[PDB]
């Protein structure tokens, strides 16, 4: 029959917060969520810092040089 | 209705962008 | 809509297999570089001038005067080398496991391979060090060895008797456009990519086992810009002299040669593989079969598996086939003498042997093995 | 009298590992397409999930345990039969196509 | 009880609305944050060598 | 020859520290999103 | 022996309902509930008596691939409510 399938042990890939088959996982969800998307937001942050400095430089490259701004 | 939190969030998140590089 | 989905099509719900390892990731890495190249590129142009009055002091000017002119200039001068690394992936992980079996993908790589390196080759005059002029002035003269045209060829190349400042301002005209047909050949490339579908390491149909390339592939490309990007920035930041010549910061002197005369490091392997044969047609016929053997590959193919993954003697020689690359590339870098010579004479064929003797007997024995 | 090296380059392939027989491994062309669309449902359905669970795992770069490895011995030439057929149809009408 | 994690997901970024203030208030901290640290680290690194340690010298 | 020598060391600095951190944060998404078929199992059930 | 012990510990007095609809007299059905349900256990030997621990949803999905079947089926779902829940509502 077909419920002669049940779904395989994922015990060893879970996370901690969801390892007790007794236990209703939507107090940790929130947790859980917040850990992941905090990675992400992390990371997002990173790359904000660097883009604004790397466009800065090309900006100020078209900007007026030295030579120019000495000689004014 | 619904989107006038949503659109001023997101007015904030651009306005402070204009800031952010300059 | 009609672009979203050509869009949708290419990269959001594009079918890609499930097991495609980090060796396909150079693909987005050499548009990134492209890119990255055009960009930085632009952004130079915009202060440099290819007069050999002014061309030296322009470059100098970028670095020292332009504000963050130097950081730039280094990241389009290594970014240049990153671009040609990952290329040499590229076309090795085809090599290994047979994606140029995709013919018309791959000989459409052939001419972007082709395209990039007179794009760089160009690039490099700009400056107007002694290397630049020098490496132009030799690798240029080359084309004299032509049979019977090759004298008048090369002077109508450069625009006159030598290299000069007629072909410093056409060498810019020619670099800062060929890399926009080299986009659009690349457009091509993944045209016929899409038509044909992509490969995984097996060398094994998997349309038994796809995924969409959102969200997989779009973070794992991303992740892989930036290992791209800390190999450039430790270049840029920490060496940025280090690929380079010294020699290129002398202002170029047709009055005097440098003694230790070569191409940059991407060309040594094919500039070997020339100065192995002493006739000169012949070093440049073997200079241009070098790369244009390529183009033979797909037709060289013996083996019923398409992927090296399941054979042991096309994995040994192709593995030789790289290490012999990169002893080409040693001794195109040393100058020509004893022992460089014959080590340079010995691994000149054996390239040309493992591609076209060997690689294939290995996978005709392969089969043999197997009951094929 | 050389099966012990042909038995050795067979471990030495390592498609084994994955669970895939010589036949899973064959590259696809007219001929190959054209005999694997031939195979009946079972054998079809089969190759299906070897190269399916083969690729699972060649993405998580891992191979099956021991005793799941596909035996030399044990190793059915499933494909060849039709294979033969198919590139012997193709040689006649080449044959055909000749006169 | 409310966790340490959660109570960010709850009210700083479970909206994307939220989620983009978030990161850009965030980042524009951290440029300060991170700058002045690095910059810092470096100037510590080389003590007395550059410029601004040998100014008060000469003016 | 090289003024840029300070100022490019410092970018060096910052260069490795953000590298530093975001090349684990990045890995952490790419794991966190293919974790799905790297968990994966697959369950072969042909009929009679 | 698994269906009696089954039956012997499930199917019981407290656990169990007698509903009723129609045209009959609550009084009646009392009288005949009381003069042949009352029969029934109405507690426990102390232990077996089994209490329902709450289930674990996960989030996860489940593909049997079938192309011979003509139309594909899905269900998709997020964790309920419960039955005492307002919010069903
Ligand atoms: C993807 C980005 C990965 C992170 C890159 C690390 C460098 C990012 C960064 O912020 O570097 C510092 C920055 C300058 O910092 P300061 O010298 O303090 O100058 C004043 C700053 N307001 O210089 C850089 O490293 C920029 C280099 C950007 C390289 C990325 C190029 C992307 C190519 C596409
Ligand atoms: C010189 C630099 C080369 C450094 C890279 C060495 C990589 C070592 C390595 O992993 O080799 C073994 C490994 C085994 O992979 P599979 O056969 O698919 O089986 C997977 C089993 N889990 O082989 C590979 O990764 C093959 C990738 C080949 C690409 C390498 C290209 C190097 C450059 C060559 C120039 C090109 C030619 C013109
Ligand atoms: C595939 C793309 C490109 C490659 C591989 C490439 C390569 C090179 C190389 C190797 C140099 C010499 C660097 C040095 O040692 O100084 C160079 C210089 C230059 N390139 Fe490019 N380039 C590319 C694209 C572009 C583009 C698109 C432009 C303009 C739009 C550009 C403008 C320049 C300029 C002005 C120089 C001279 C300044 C300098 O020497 O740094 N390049 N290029
Ligand atoms: C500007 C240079 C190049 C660009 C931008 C480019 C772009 C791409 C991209 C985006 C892909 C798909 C991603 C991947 O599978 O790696 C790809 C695949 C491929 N390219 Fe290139 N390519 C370049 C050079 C070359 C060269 C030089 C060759 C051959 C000489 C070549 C042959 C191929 C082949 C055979 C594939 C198929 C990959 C597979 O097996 O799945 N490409 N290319
Ligand atoms: C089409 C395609 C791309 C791809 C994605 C974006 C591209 O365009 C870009 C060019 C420059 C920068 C970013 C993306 C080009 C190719 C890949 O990576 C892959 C990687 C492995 C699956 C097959 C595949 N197919």
């Amino acid at each position: 029959s077909h419920t002669d399938i049940k779904v395989p042990d994922f015990s060893d890939y879970r996370r901690p917060e969801v390892l007790d088959s007794t236990k209703s996982s939507k107090e940790s969800s929130e947790a859980r969520k917040g850990f992941s998307y905090l990675v992400t937001a992390t990371t997002t942050v990173g790359v904000a810092y660097a883009a604004k400095n790397v466009v800065s430089q090309f900006v100020s490259s078209m900007s007026a040089s030295a030579d120019v701004l000495a000689m004014s | 209705r619904n989107w006038v939190p949503t659109a001023q969030l997101w007015g904030a998140v651009g306005a402070v962008g204009l800031v952010s590089a300059t | 809509h009609p672009l979203m989905k050509i869009v949708n099509n290419a990269f959001i719900d594009l079918p890609a297999p499930s097991n495609i390892s980090s060796w396909w990731n150079f693909g987005s890495l050499l548009g990134i570089c492209l890119i990255l190249q055009i960009l930085t590129g632009l952004f130079l142009a915009m202060h440099y001038t290819s007069d050999t009055t002014t061309a030296f002091s322009s470059v100098t000017h970028i670095c020292r005067d332009v504000n963050y002119g130097w950081i730039i200039r280094y990241m389009h001068a290594n970014g240049a080398s990153m671009f040609f690394i990952c290329l040499y992936m590229h076309v090795g992980r085809g090599l290994y496991y047979g994606s140029y079996t995709f013919l018309e993908t791959w000989n459409i790589g052939v001419i972007l391979l082709l395209t990039v390196m007179a794009t760089a080759f160009m690039g490099y005059v700009l400056p107007w060090g002694q290397m630049s002029f020098w490496g132009a002035t030799v690798i240029t003269n080359l084309l004299s060895a032509i049979p019977y045209i090759g004298t008048n060829l090369v002077e109508w190349i450069w625009g006159g008797f030598s290299v000069d400042k007629a072909t410093l301002t056409r060498f810019f005209a020619f670099h800062f456009i060929l890399p926009f047909i080299i986009m659009a050949i690349a457009m091509v490339h993944l045209l016929f990519l899409h038509e044909t579908g992509s490969n995984n390491p097996t060398g094994i149909s998997s349309d038994v086992d796809k995924i969409p390339f959102h969200p997989y592939y779009t973070i794992k490309d991303i992740l892989g810009a930036l290992l791209l990007i800390l190999a450039l920035m430790l270049l840029v930041l920490f060496a940025p002299d280090l690929l380079g010549d010294p020699d290129n910061y002398t202002p170029a002197n047709p009055l005097n040669t440098p003694p230790h005369i070569k191409p940059e490091w991407y060309f040594l392997f094919a500039y070997a593989i020339l100065r192995s044969i002493p006739n000169k047609l012949g070093g440049v016929l073997a200079l241009a079969f070098s790369i244009l053997i390529l183009a033979l590959i797909p037709l060289l193919h013996t083996s019923k598996q398409r992927s090296m993954m399941f054979r042991p003697l096309s994995q040994c020689l192709f593995w030789a086939l790289v290490a012999d690359l990169l002893t080409l590339t040693w001794i195109g870098g040393q100058p020509v003498e004893h022992p460089y010579i014959t080590i340079g004479q010995l691994a000149s064929v054996l390239y040309f042997l493992l591609i076209l003797v060997l690689m294939p007997t290995a996978g005709t024995i392969e089969n043999k093995l197997l009951k094929w | 009298w050389l099966e012990g090296i042909r038995k050795w380059y067979y471990n030495a392939a390592g498609f084994n590992k994955l669970g895939l027989m010589r036949d899973d491994t064959i590259h696809e062309n007219d001929d190959v397409k054209e005999a694997i669309r031939r195979l009946p449902e079972n054998l079809y359905n089969d190759r299906v999930f070897r190269i399916k669970r083969a690729l699972d795992l060649s993405m998580r770069q891992q191979i099956l345990p021991k005793e799941q490895w596909t035996k030399y011995e044990e190793d059915k030439s499933y494909l060849e039969p039709y294979l033969k057929e198919v590139i012997r149809e193709r040689k006649e009408r080449e044959e055909w196509a000749k006169k | 009880a409310p966790t340490l994690t959660a109570r960010l997901y709850s009210l700083l970024f479970r909206r994307t609305s939220t989620f983009a203030l978030t990161i850009v208030v965030g980042a524009l901290f951290f440029e300060r944050a991170f700058d002045q640290g690095a910059d810092a680290i470096y100037e510590h690194i080389n003590e007395g060598k550059l410029w601004k340690h040998i100014k008060h010298k000469y003016e | 020859a090289e003024p840029e020598h300070d100022h490019r060391k410092r970018m060096g600095l910052k260069m490795l520290l953000m590298m530093g951190l975001l090349l684990p944060l990045v890995y952490a998404m790419k794991r966190h999103k293919w974790s799905v078929l790297k968990s994966r199992k697959l369950a072969y059930r042909p009929p009679k | 022996a698994d269906l009696t012990e089954y039956l012997s510990r499930h199917y019981k007095a407290p656990r169990m309902v007698l509903a009723a609809a129609g045209g009959l007299e609550h009084r009646q059905l009392l009288d005949l509930a009381q003069k042949h349900f009352s029969g029934l256990s109405g507690t426990y030997d102390e232990d077996a008596v089994p209490t329902l621990s709450p289930c674990r949803f996960t989030g996860s999905q489940i593909c049997h691939r079938e192309d011979g079947l003509p139309l594909a089926h899905v269900a998709i779902a997020v964790e309920g409510p419960g039955w005492a829940h307002p919010d069903n509502v």
